[PDB]
């Protein structure tokens, strides 16, 4: 009797535990994949929100058969959209990252076929959401989607944002920023 | 809580009365659709 609103894509959520026994693809823990709206809501309203889990953990949000690391062929040739958090409240860090989701699975940008997922990186200094974009090279989607996040999101005078080539992260294990909104 | 009946779509966008709509939703949208 009740009909599902179908999203544009299929995402899956991961969600990495820091174990240095083991390595790092290997704290990536696949969730489950949802399609609609409502299964998203399922499942998000019954995962802690990122203020809640283990300091060293990540969630990741990436559309289905596109793993959240940079060896991926959907990830090799893009970047990423970093917001290093400036130390905001539990409730302002948890609507942040929603609101990322929900950019995500909303298809709320216009090169949104250019989007490859969202990583949220829950740590002791400081916390991290990052979007992940397929093209670095691709000037006219970064800005487009550099530009869409600070409209859909709060503009912060605090907070800005740092896109960083995933090509270059990579090398540096101290990082370059190729755009600055 | 929000109803089902009373969800307002836009124009083109998908719907269960428009299932060539675009698969596109607004912030509100989605959150309008967080209760069941
Ligand atoms: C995103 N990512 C992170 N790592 C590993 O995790 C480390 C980065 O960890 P991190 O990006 O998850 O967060 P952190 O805030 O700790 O980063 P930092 O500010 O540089 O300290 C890298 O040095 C790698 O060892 C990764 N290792 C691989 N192989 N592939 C990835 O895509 C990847």
């Amino acid at each position: 009797p009740h009909m599902k609103h179908p999203l544009m894509n299929v995402w899956t959520l991961w969600y990495l535990e820091n174990d240095r026994s083991k390595s790092w693809e290997d704290m990536q823990n696949e969730i489950t994949s949802f399609d609609t709206v409502e299964d998203f809501w399922s499942l998000y309203n019954h995962i802690k929100p990122p203020s809640e889990i283990k300091l060293g953990s990540d969630y990741s949000l990436f559309k289905k058969n596109i793993r959240p690391m940079w060896e991926d062929a959907a990830n090799k040739q893009g970047g990423r959209w970093v917001i290093t958090l400036n130390k905001s409240s539990k409730t302002d860090l948890d609507n942040l990252w929603l609101d990322v989701l929900l950019c995500l699975i909303g298809e709320a940008f216009d090169h949104s076929d250019q989007i490859c997922g969202a990583v949220i990186n829950i740590r002791g200094k400081s916390n991290k959401i990052s979007i992940w974009t397929a093209d670095g090279n691709n000037e006219e989607a970064a800005l487009e989607i550099g530009h869409k996040l600070r409209d859909a999101l709060r503009l912060g005078r605090n907070n800005s944002l740092q896109y960083q080539l995933h090509k270059d992260t990579m090398v540096k294990q101290n990082v370059k920023s190729i755009y600055t909104l | 809580g929000p109803h089902m009946s009373i969800i307002n779509y836009n124009e083109g966008q998908w719907s269960p009365n428009n299932p060539s709509g675009k698969k596109q939703y607004d912030r509100e949208q989605l959150l309008q659709l967080r209760e069941v």
